[PDB]
């Protein structure tokens, strides 16, 4: 959710 | 109006911390960088350190690491300084500093808070009058001196304030941890002893007010 | 970290001059330079950010120069305004640090001392303590040197002195000399002497007193 | 209605440079109308595509137009133990252009920004900046408030959170009339989007060469978000202003997010504080709604309205068959303090892949009847597929559902006729308001004059 | 009253025949002169000629090849080789069965998104990977498989281009490797090289981009469009496997890299296998990949994580005909979905024929599931693995060739059996073979005496 990159 | 408010003058003992605040009036302290500098008579100003009070990260000299802690408060518009472990090094005035346009520059200053670390225990001072010696010329000069006070400051007068042309009243000095000063009155020979020359200091700490009259020296 | 020298660290000049101080830098800081003012008893005011740009607000008489590692404010036309301490700080690197300031000084004509010298007061006597005292009144230019003399011989621990700042009427500097000595050694000896040099006079202006004598 | 087709003026930019990617009317202080024009793939002085600016005086025969000068030159500044870097090469300038009084602004939307300190760094990203220039004096100013002087690590250690430097500041752009420039930047916040509002005169004011990073105090930037709604949404691919919540004291914007909501796009009317006020939700998945925003007045009420354009809107067709067209909602404002309802009117495109709806101009009152009118673009509709621009005319109901005119592209394939349109200005001086259109595939403009 | 045997010269037995195929010779020789030899064979019965004597040919046919259709070589026709003999104008009849035993023709080829967020998806995407090849196999031995990968389009900011050494290496910053950034790459071409394929796919590493919408419809688009590089066969069924745990970019994204150009849907990958329009060419709209996937008739199968499903299976409402699979650490709920597109597929059994003479002419009665004889017919349709169709060939000769012995084929299009038919023409007679070449009853210059005659 928080991490809104390529992960 | 862009204005840096400081906190008030801070007297201390040594060993002992004190937090100093500066507040923003006109713009939110999280703006821009907010950075504190120490001025010192003989050393002259060192920069301490900043801090960016949107997220608190902090920078500082490795001289001043470990002694302060630059913080801010968004919620209060403030900075602060806190320094631990006082010492007599740490006597010097404190500024807080912003820049105008430029992140890295240092352009508007608050207006200084004095910090005095301190043992010293509240003294009044002995005032003592200073007449000549004894030929006489055409201008006389008198004296007045004010020994082993503390804490500064003291106002020193003559005849109330109404003889104020003619003084020089110097600057206090620290020996062994009390203050000393002294004023010279110079007037024309006609004046003195015929009319009436005092001496007048208020301590407001020992709240102490005193009077001298200057008189001739007989035989 | 970066070392900024200030020159001079003052001068004396007189209004309508125009006038430069310089700033050199340990290294170059591509013009990463502020100029600061700060005038008698009051704060700081900002003068110059990244070496040439007056900071709103400030007379267009102050500019900025360089480039490198050295840099100058330049003030043409000095206002009464503009006597001061003036430093540069450099922002090229971490930490900040500044330049010793440089003090415009006014300009006039020497003058010599006008030296008065006093015996203890007889209240200080009762405490056991004498202070003889040696006011050096108005002079100019600012430096001076007082030296104190028991009977003769040079007498140099226990004296404290204070300078005044320079006059804002005539412009002219002053001494305070305090020689601080106990009651006991006080009355042990007679002549008490406080000699003011200066450079108005190659000889210098002698004051004394013979203790117990009028 | 009455935009004269045969007699039009074509103004043209250098080969390959993308000329007429975006344009406006500029008044100068005299009252005299010229054009700027954006080219995006400008070669620089030193063979290398920064973009570039064109102000284009007024002609009928019209022809080739002066370059408007700016700083081309990287910057580099070691300041604070940091290196500070500008790269401008394919910046992209004049990718957005918008005139404000006497004023030009023109931004480079994929200009990068780096920061180093020692081995670390920020990252070499597209920040974008908008170049600000005053013609009449020479005046030069720019504007980059998603710069950062904050390293990799710390936007790592702290989960992303207020990451602008993705931003393209200036991929569009907007001046209110008090002088207040916003910019939208849809790469803001990890591709959520951001705005950025600055007045013009304060970015003039305290801007000084060479600094690349400074403060413009009296700025406003819009907020982040863990809303995963907002995810990838481009909020401020496309930005307009209008007059919207009744009190003509306070602005309010209008906001593209055309991916909004796994790309169901969104348009949003937000106060000046960027407080939203309605939301407009898309129609249909991919379809682009929100790629283009427009606010004019189209039924004589006083009470501005919204237009949006929904490109790549599929619509259906028999056999259960859908075939890309375009479309565009008009959304009337209401009296008194109540919503934006449903559509009043959708308009269609009738071109297979033809994007109706990629550009959306208000004319002002092309026909002098009192009803404020619009063009709609279409950059790749009619037959052929060159482009065509079609006129709807105001009404009491709205806007009329059969165009009044269609404009055709006069530039070959591949041109984008109609991709940048401005209207609402009066270039000849004959009373009636005229339409200049862009076609950057044909590095041109074409400006059609309205006749009695 | 008379027919056409007896009222037709008939000098000779030969000629006999040849008039029509309901007429025999009597080669008795104590059959009274008054009586005709060329006639009926109930005419002459009746007329006392001897039941040997009587000659009249009977067409046949005969089955000379008749291996069994197949179950589960592989025989598909049945009979496979036939003997036909005929008299002159005459026809028979024989039955041919065509059996659907060999599997269909299947391509699947698969896309792995092989960006940075897949690190943790890898082993799921390879399993997905080599559970098709080896499942689908068992399901038909007509496979071809093939795969590529993709990440984004390698631009900023979607692509990481500092410091230098983040190009090569876009896990630089987190003191690790992962492989360059890259747009789509086409791996292997569609092989029925099943073994090869699953090393391969098992050989996949992750790569890193910045955003979390992936390039894959530029993948899908050039895995549709470029024929050659994929490798799709004219007749077979065509599934194309797109894998991805994330949402995707889409038409008008692009901008956001300064690319602005609209995707023209032709192929552009071309010597090195990568996709060249990558940096310069927008992604694709939704009505341009459905445009493209029903002209070269590709079915496309979203096999994505449980966190995207819902998005994709939105965007499958928009591409009729696409699928929705979840991609999991479990590969049954994909292959599923491409076991019940091989459970549609259907096929016809059209019999052609090769090399038939001149002289015959054929017709044909076909039995197709139904069970209903469609006369006039040589096509059945809606078969699979495992139906049975019947034909009915009627084969007729005009007059009797020179030739004598010919050949032709049946053959169904597209399979590999087929039926050679024989043909042997019988215009001569058994008492010709006893020609007895002096005279002996004729002696006037007229030579041999064949079936009781003269000249
Ligand atoms: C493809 O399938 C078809 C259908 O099964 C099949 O067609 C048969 O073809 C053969 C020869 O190729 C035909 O044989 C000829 O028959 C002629 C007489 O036919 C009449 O009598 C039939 C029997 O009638 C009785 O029974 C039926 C059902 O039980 C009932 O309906 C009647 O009321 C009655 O009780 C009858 O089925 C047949 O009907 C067909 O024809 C008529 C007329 O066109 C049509 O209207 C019907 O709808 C139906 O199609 C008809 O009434 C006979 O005269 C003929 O003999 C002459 O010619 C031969 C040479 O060809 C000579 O040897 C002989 O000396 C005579 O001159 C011949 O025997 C057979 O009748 C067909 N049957 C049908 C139903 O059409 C094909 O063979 C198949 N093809 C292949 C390649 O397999
Ligand atoms: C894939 O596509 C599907 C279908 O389009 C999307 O799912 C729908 O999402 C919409 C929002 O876009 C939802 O709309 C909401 O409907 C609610 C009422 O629906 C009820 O009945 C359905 C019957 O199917 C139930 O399933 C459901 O649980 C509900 O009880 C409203 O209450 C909502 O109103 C609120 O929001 C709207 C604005 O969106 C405001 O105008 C209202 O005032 C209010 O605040 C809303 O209208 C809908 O529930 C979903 N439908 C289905 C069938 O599930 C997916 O989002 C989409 N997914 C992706 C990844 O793209
Ligand atoms: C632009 O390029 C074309 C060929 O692509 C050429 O014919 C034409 O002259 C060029 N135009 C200009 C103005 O140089
Ligand atoms: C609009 O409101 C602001 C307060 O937000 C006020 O300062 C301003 O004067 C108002 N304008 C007018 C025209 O009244
Ligand atoms: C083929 O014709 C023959 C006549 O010899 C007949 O016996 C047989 O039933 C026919 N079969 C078919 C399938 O037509
Ligand atoms: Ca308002
Ligand atoms: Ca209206
Ligand atoms: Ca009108
Ligand atoms: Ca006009
Ligand atoms: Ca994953
Ligand atoms: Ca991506
Ligand atoms: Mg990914």
């Amino acid at each position: 959710a928080k991490q809104r990159g390529d992960v | 109006e862009v204005q840096l408010q400081q906190s008030g003058a801070e007297l201390v003992k040594p060993g002992a911390s004190v937090k100093l605040s500066c507040t923003a009036s006109g713009f939110n302290i999280k703006d821009t960088y907010v950075h504190w500098v120490k001025q010192r008579p003989e050393q002259g100003l060192e920069w301490i350190g900043r801090i960016d009070p949107a997220n608190g990260y902090t920078k500082y000299d490795p001289k001043f690491q470990g002694k302060a802690t630059i913080t801010a408060d968004t919620s209060s518009n403030t900075a602060y300084l806190q320094l631990s472990s006082l010492t007599s090094e740490d006597t010097a005035v404190y500024y807080c500093v912003r820049p105008l346009y430029d992140y890295y520059a240092m352009d508007y200053w608050g207006q200084g808070t004095s910090v005095t670390v301190s043992s010293a225990k509240t003294t009044a001072p002995s005032v003592y009058p200073l007449a000549p010696v004894c030929t006489t010329g055409s201008s006389v000069t008198l004296g007045c001196l004010v020994k082993g006070y503390f804490p500064e400051p003291v106002t020193l007068t003559w005849n109330s304030g109404s003889l104020s042309s003619g003084v020089h009243t110097f600057p206090a000095v620290l020996q062994s941890d009390l203050y000393t000063l002294s004023s010279s009155v110079t007037v024309t020979s006609s004046t003195w002893p015929s009319q009436s020359i005092t001496c007048n200091v208020a301590h407001p700490a020992s709240s102490t007010k005193v009077d001298k009259k200057i008189e001739p020296r007989g035989p | 970290d970066i070392l900024m020298t200030q020159s001079p660290s003052s001068m004396s000049v007189s209004l309508g001059d125009t006038v430069s101080i310089t700033c050199h830098a340990s290294q170059g800081i591509s013009s990463n330079i502020g100029w600061l003012q700060q005038k008698p008893g009051k704060s700081f005011m900002g003068l110059i950010y990244y070496g040439t740009n007056l900071v709103d607000g400030v007379p267009s008489r102050f500019s900025g120069s360089g480039s490198g590692a050295d840099y100058s404010l330049t003030i043409s036309s000095l206002d009464s305004e503009d006597f001061a301490d003036y430093y540069c700080v450099q922002y090229a690197q971490l930490p900040y640090t500044f330049g010793g300031g440089t003090k415009l000084e006014i300009k006039r004509a020497d003058a010599a001392p006008t030296v008065s010298i006093f015996p203890p007061s007889s209240e200080q006597l009762t405490s056991g303590g004498a202070s003889v005292v040696c006011f050096l009144n108005n002079f100019y230019p600012k430096d001076i040197n007082v030296k104190w003399k028991i009977d003769g011989s040079e007498r140099q621990n226990g004296v404290l002195n204070s300078w005044t700042d320079q006059d804002s009427k005539d412009s002219t500097y002053s001494m305070s000399s305090t020689l601080t000595l106990t009651k006991d050694e006080y009355e042990r000896h007679n002549s008490y002497t406080c000699e003011a040099t200066h450079k108005t006079s190659t000889s210098p202006i002698v004051k004394s007193f013979n203790r117990n004598e009028c | 209605l009455n935009l004269d087709p045969v007699q039009l003026t074509f103004y043209a930019g250098p080969n390959g440079s993308q000329f007429g990617f975006s344009l406006d009317f500029h008044k100068d202080s005299h009252g005299r109308v010229a054009i700027v024009v954006g080219a995006p793939r400008t070669l620089g002085p030193s063979q290398e595509e920064t973009g570039g600016v064109f102000l284009c005086p007024w002609r009928a025969e019209g022809g080739q137009c002066p370059s408007l000068l700016f700083d081309l030159r990287d910057e580099t500044r070691n300041v604070g133990s940091q290196t500070l870097q500008t790269f401008k090469a394919r910046q992209g300038l004049g990718a957005s252009v918008v005139s404000w009084s006497d004023v030009i602004v023109a931004c480079a939307p994929w200009q990068h920004w780096n920061v180093l300190e020692k081995t670390e760094e920020a990252e070499k990203t597209p920040v974008g900046s908008c170049f600000l220039a005053q013609p009449e004096s020479g005046r030069r100013a720019e504007y980059s408030p998603c710069r950062g002087n904050t390293l990799s690590r710390i936007y790592v250690e702290n989960d992303f959170s207020w990451d602008k430097r993705y931003c393209e500041a200036g991929f569009s752009s907007v001046v209110t009339q008090a002088g207040e420039l916003v910019l939208g930047a849809p790469g803001g916040y990890y591709f959520l989007g951001l705005l950025a509002q600055a007045p013009v005169a304060d970015i003039f004011s305290s801007y000084r060469p060479g600094i690349l990073l400074w403060h413009v105090s009296s700025q406003s930037l819009s907020f982040d978000s863990s809303n995963p709604e907002y995810f990838d949404g481009y909020w401020g691919y496309s930005v307009a202003v209008g007059e919207f919540d009744g009190d003509l004291n306070t602005t309010e914007y209008v906001v593209g997010a055309p991916t909004w909501s796994w790309t169901l796009g969104a348009v949003e009317i937000l106060d000046s504080y960027y407080q939203r006020l309605h939301r407009l939700r898309g129609e249909q998945m991919a379809s682009y709604f929100g790629h283009s925003v427009a606010v004019t007045d189209v039924n004589g009420d006083g009470r501005h309205d919204l237009l949006v354009g929904a490109p790549l809107y599929m619509e259906s067709r028999a056999d259960r068959k859908l075939a890309e067209v375009g479309r565009v909602y008009l959304f009337l404002q209401p009296r008194g303090p109540h919503a934006l309802g449903a559509p009043s009117l959708l308009l269609t495109g009738t071109q297979l892949y033809g994007r109706f709806g990629s550009a959306i101009a208000p004319l002002g009152d092309l026909d002098r009847d009192g009803y404020n009118d619009i063009a709609v673009a279409a950059p790749y509709g009619g037959p052929s597929g060159r482009g065509q621009v079609l006129v709807f005319l105001g009404q009491s109901e709205g806007l009329r559902s059969r165009p009044s005119q269609v404009l055709d592209s006069p530039f070959p394939t591949g041109s984008a006729f109609g991709f940048s349109l401005r209207g609402a200005v009066d270039i000849d001086d004959n009373g009636y308001p005229d339409l200049i259109v862009g076609a950057y595939g044909a590095n041109q403009v074409a400006v059609y004059r309205a006749q009695p | 009253g008379p027919n056409i045997c007896t009222t037709r010269g008939v000098s000779s037995c030969q000629q006999c025949l040849a008039v029509s195929p309901m007429c025999a010779w009597c080669s008795d020789e104590a059959l009274p002169l008054g009586s005709p030899r060329c006639d009926l064979k109930e005419n002459l019965l009746k007329d006392n000629c001897a039941p040997e004597s009587i000659e009249f040919p009977v067409s046949e046919a005969r089955v000379l090849e008749d291996r069994p259709l197949s179950d589960k070589q592989v025989t598909q026709v049945s009979p496979q080789r036939i003997a036909l003999r005929l008299r002159p104008d005459d026809s028979k009849n024989f039955s041919i069965q065509v059996r659907q035993v060999e599997d269909y023709p299947v391509d699947i080829y698969y896309l792995m998104d092989l960006s940075y967020s897949m690190k943790d998806d890898l082993w799921s995407i390879q399993n997905l990977g080599t559970k098709l090849a080896t499942q689908m196999r068992k399901l038909t031995s007509n496979l071809r498989i093939g795969f590529g990968a993709f990440v984004d389009k390698p631009v900023s900011p979607y692509m990481y281009i500092s410091p230098p050494e983040a190009l090569e290496n876009p896990c630089y910053d987190m003191k690790t490797t992962c492989l360059p950034m890259f747009g789509y790459k086409h791996v292997l071409t569609l092989t029925d090289q099943v073994t090869r394929f699953n090393e391969e796919v098992k050989k996949q590493s992750v790569s890193r981009n910045r955003d979390a919408p992936e390039g894959g419809f530029d993948a899908i688009m050039q895995a549709t469009v470029c024929d050659e590089k994929i490798g799709w066969r004219n007749d077979a069924s065509h599934l194309l496997v797109f894998t991805t745990d994330a949402k995707t970019h889409i038409a008008l994204d692009g901008r956001l890299a300064g690319i602005v150009q609209p995707n023209d849907g032709q192929c552009h990958v071309g010597s090195d296998n990568h996709y060249s329009a990558s940096t310069t060419m927008d992604y694709p709209s939704l009505g341009l990949m459905t445009e493209k996937l029903s002209q070269k008739n590709i079915n496309l199968i979203f096999a994505v994580t449980e966190n995207v499903v819902n998005l994709y299976q939105n965007y499958s409402e928009l591409i009729p005909g696409t699928t929705v699979g979840v991609l999991s650490m479990d590969s049954s709920n994909v292959l599923q979905l491409i076991v019940d597109a091989y459970g549609k597929i259907r096929s016809k059994v059209e019999l052609e024929v090769r090399d038939l003479p001149e002289e015959l002419s054929l017709s044909f009665n076909a039995t197709c599931l139904n069970n209903e004889v469609i006369p006039g017919l040589k096509s059945c349709m809606g078969l699979k693995i495992g139906d049975t169709v019947s034909f009915s060939i009627e084969a007729k000769v005009r007059g009797c060739p020179q030739e004598k012995e010919k050949s032709f084929t049946i053959k169904p299009v597209g399979f590999k059996d087929s039926l050679i038919v024989q043909v042997t023409f019988d215009c001569d007679c058994a008492c010709q073979a006893q020609a007895e070449p002096n005279s002996h009853r004729c002696n006037n210059g007229n030579g041999t005496f064949e079936c009781g005659v003269c000249r």
